[PDB]
């Protein structure tokens, strides 16, 4: 049995994922439709970092293969014997609200100008940062496959923990300097094929 | 040290610091904030201290090393009842009200400023002697000839204010007080420098020559004062 | 978990910050203020607040001047604002956010625009002709809420960390925040510095709320 | 080619080690999303009493790929596919009950 967890990532401040024309530091985008994109690798990595740091005694210093059983069963592993298949399955997230952004007569991304005033020179050496704008939304869905009936409650508690841990941190790029602040909303879980018995408890421990 | 001062201006004359929004009726407007309440911006005081310290040759350029550190802020914001209508008069000869009026700040208006500056090259040891130097040369380089030559008995309530205080810290801010208050180069001779700037000015307009050029005092609306405008008193106290 | 620093920065002098020379329409405005791009209202960048904040702490700890790059600042600043060494990179703990305006309605009650334009004249050499120019600031008295996030990674350092955050804010009321501030712009003042946490009430909130309420 | 973009692209990807907090960038060549791959699978039928259950299981396998990934770094975003235009045709000689297969494969 498999479950799908669907929500929205709304950008409270600007965001800037990725890099590598005649301009400095572009964002990583969709390659066909040129939409700004959250890579699912970046969302999975930041969620894994925050959830592994909170599901621990404070801080997190070891390799991702050496995490707790909840983290390793939620995000996968690669060992010579203790290899596990991940239960979460993240996806690349394209920009959903181009209609909402295009209503306000603003581009989906914009260029941020900022200096580095050297102290002994007091001269600007300016640089351009492309940022997808604030108020942008990103509809995601993560596929959760159910293997243990007695562990789906703890797995979903950890998933909600990772969500509201990411609500108090940023998502990629120059984050401490203004960028990256996100927030999660419209969080729900649905079943892929054939209804789970305990779906209401998951919608109420994930809808809070 | 970042020695901050609370300097305070009292207005010996009517003062009109630009504004940009400016139009026998000739209804004028003045610089205000977004609430419609007048104030004096700090760039005026920074220009006045540019007259004070940088009274030298034409090195007033982007390469300057003194006045990036002179941190002048704005002032407190005073209501519009501190404002009367006044007139423009040119005291060269036969002083008459010229048709160029302005709605300007009332004299003796108490306005205070949060002025600060670093100590890398800037102290009040420089400010005191530079202000006394600029004041003494404002008399002995341009206004002494206006005192001895083409002088009328109507102007002599008028305070000559030179025996008052030699450390009085007197500046000139740009308020339409003639085109002599917006100068930079008076060092160090009297009349060769005068004719120097006389051709420097008279290749910009069409006047027939006469000495001296243009002195603009003012008066009060019978009580009379003959109040020269453009100048103010400053005190220097910390915080 | 994490504890945030809610607050409100207000402007006691018309503040200038940011800039662009756009292709579409310059208009009768030279060097405009940085603004938020969707909500179209002005914005203090978190980058600008971090840069001026770090420069003022650099003026505070090693006093006077430094003439130093900001990857080799004092070690508390390397822990707080972040650093990138050769391979042994010492991470940040302090996350700023793009500060945008909150009190739109109380400026709209008085019919006051969010931003401010002034006609900054310039008198040149003794020819003495005005050179008019227009700069765009934001009106003094406008409020700006901020929520600085603070990851707790040392229990026995958050005392000194919040005391130097308050020392930096105390050094920032006596300064401008960016722009043409040296000739009468940019002066700020802090108010309503309330601290709340994400969940719980651990790593005691009372001492930090008192040392930011000082 | 109509949208003036290549058939495969390169995605740059980190792995920041929690000791040193430095990033080592890695180029992973990927195929652009929205690309389409027209497949055909040959089904040889040798028992009529099993073909309906076999196509039920085939459609279930396609549905299980709808909620999983096809190859490569799929847990990190990539690999997600979807099946479109699922139909059945006969090689030579028409199958009589082909409508139930083409309606439980096109559901």
């Amino acid at each position: 049995m498999k479950l799908v967890i669907e929500g929205t990532i709304v950008l409270k401040t600007g965001m800037h994922i990725g890099g590598s024309g005649a301009v400095a530091s572009p964002v990583v985008r969709d390659t066909l439709t040129r939409l700004p994109l959250i890579p699912g690798s970046s969302l999975k990595g930041k969620m894994r970092y925050l959830l592994a740091k909170e599901l621990n005694n404070g801080i997190l210093l070891n390799e991702p293969n050496n995490d707790q059983d909840e983290i390793l069963r939620l995000f996968g592993s690669s060992e010579k014997d203790k290899i596990r298949r991940a239960r979460l399955k993240f996806n690349d997230i394209k920009l959903s609200n181009l209609a909402e952004l295009e209503t306000f007569n603003v581009s989906s991304t914009e260029v941020k100008f900022e200096n580095t005033i050297n102290r002994k020179t007091a001269v600007a050496n300016p640089r351009q940062i492309e940022r997808v704008i604030a108020g942008s939304k990103f509809d995601f869905e993560i596929f959760y496959n159910l293997d243990d009936i007695k562990e789906v409650e703890k797995d979903f508690e950890n998933i909600k923990q990772g969500f509201d841990l990411l609500e108090f941190d940023y998502l990629g790029g120059h984050g401490t300097r203004g960028s990256g602040r996100i927030a999660f909303e419209n969080l729900s879980v649905i079943t892929a094929v054939g209804n789970f018995e305990k779906i209401n408890t998951l919608n109420e421990i994930l809808g809070a | 040290m970042k020695k901050t001062y609370r300097v305070t201006l009292t207005a010996l004359g009517p003062i009109f610091i630009g504004g940009g929004e400016k139009l026998m009726n000739d209804l004028n407007t003045f610089v205000k904030d977004a609430f419609g309440r007048p104030y004096i911006p700090g760039s005026s005081l920074k220009g006045a201290l540019r007259t004070a310290i940088l009274n030298d040759l034409k090195e007033d350029t982007k390469e300057n090393e003194v006045f990036a550190h002179l941190q002048v802020s704005d002032s407190e914001t005073i209501d519009l009842e501190n404002l009367k209508v006044y007139q423009k008069v040119d005291y060269s000869k036969t002083a008459k009200p010229l048709p160029l009026y302005r709605e300007c700040l009332k004299p003796n208006t108490e306005i205070t400023f949060t002025v600060s500056f670093d100590d890398e090259y800037l102290t009040l040891k420089k400010i005191q002697n530079a202000l006394h130097k600029t004041y003494q040369h404002y008399y002995i380089k341009w206004l002494k000839g206006g005192k001895v030559g083409e002088t009328l008995i109507k102007g002599v309530t008028f305070a000559l204010d030179q025996p008052s205080q030699n450390q009085g810290e007197i500046i000139y801010i740009g308020g339409g007080a003639g085109f002599v208050s917006k100068t930079l180069h008076y060092k160090s001779k009297n009349r060769d420098q005068a004719r120097n700037d006389s051709f420097d000015i008279l290749k910009q307009l069409f006047r027939t020559t006469y000495s001296k050029m243009r002195s603009v005092p003012d008066n009060v609306p019978t009580g009379k004062h003959y109040l020269e405008m453009g100048k103010a008193r400053i005190k220097l106290e910390e915080l």
